[PDB]
């Protein structure tokens, strides 16, 4: 675990429906939800190839499990029963636990996408935003969408705002 | 008594290979060969007992 979901992040939003994983901006002009649309897409990928991995990787042969026999042949059908049983048995142990662990990779890994989605808004920004918990910035400058989009997109341009961001902190 | 009688037939049966030759000698009590069946082996299956509509 990474501690970003039911972590230093609290609770999921019902109002983001575009994807798993956004922004959740207030300025002057109003307030949305936004999702980042290349980590939701990273993680749709990789989502999907684990599934695909897990149900194509099952492969058989046309084969019929039922035999007959008849009163004089009882050790075939008990040694027929135990190669049944024992497949049996071996499958669903199989699928069990790796249904289980699975569960385990996949919730991992969407909290390690928020984790790293949290650090690159982070990095980005640095000392022209404070961190006020909860996986939320305050700017210390003036952002229209503009600024957003590009705090969005990955270009930030943190010298544009570094002076302003300077005198409102040291005040 | 099964089936209202008493006498019983017993039912036998074999593979002739291709290029192969059967003879039935018998001085009584033969229920012979009429109808015979040409046969080519399949994939491996099995008998389904169940009661559903075949579609």
């Amino acid at each position: 675990l990474f501690g970003a979901i039911a972590g230093f992040i609290e609770g999921g939003w019902t109002g983001m429906v575009d994807g798993w994983y956004g922004y959740h901006h207030q300025n002057e002009q109003g307030s949305g939800y936004a999702a980042d649309q290349k980590s939701t897409q990273n993680a749709i990928n990789g989502i999907t190839n684990k599934v695909n991995s897990v149900i194509e990787k099952m492969n058989t042969q046309f084969t019929a499990v039922g035999k007959e026999f008849n009163k004089l042949e009882r050790r075939m059908e008990n040694l027929n029963k135990k190669v049944d049983d024992g497949f049996i048995d071996i499958w669903t142990y199989n699928a069990e636990l790796l249904v289980l662990l699975e569960n385990e990779r996949t919730l991992d890994f969407h909290d390690s996408n928020v984790k790293n989605l949290y650090e690159k808004v982070k990095s980005q920004l640095k000392n022209n935003a404070k961190e006020i918990g909860n996986g939320c910035f305050e700017f210390y400058h003036k952002c229209n969408d503009e600024c957003m989009e590009s705090v969005k997109n990955g270009t930030y341009d943190y010298p544009k705002y570094s002076e302003e961001s300077k005198l409102n902190r040291e005040k | 008594k099964v089936r209202d009688q008493e006498g019983r037939i017993n039912y036998y049966w074999t593979l002739l290979e291709p290029g192969d030759t059967i003879i039935f000698e018998a001085n009584g009590n033969l229920i012979a060969p009429r109808y015979a069946f040409a046969l080519s082996r399949g994939f491996g299956s099995g008998i389904i007992n169940s009661n559903a509509p075949m579609d």
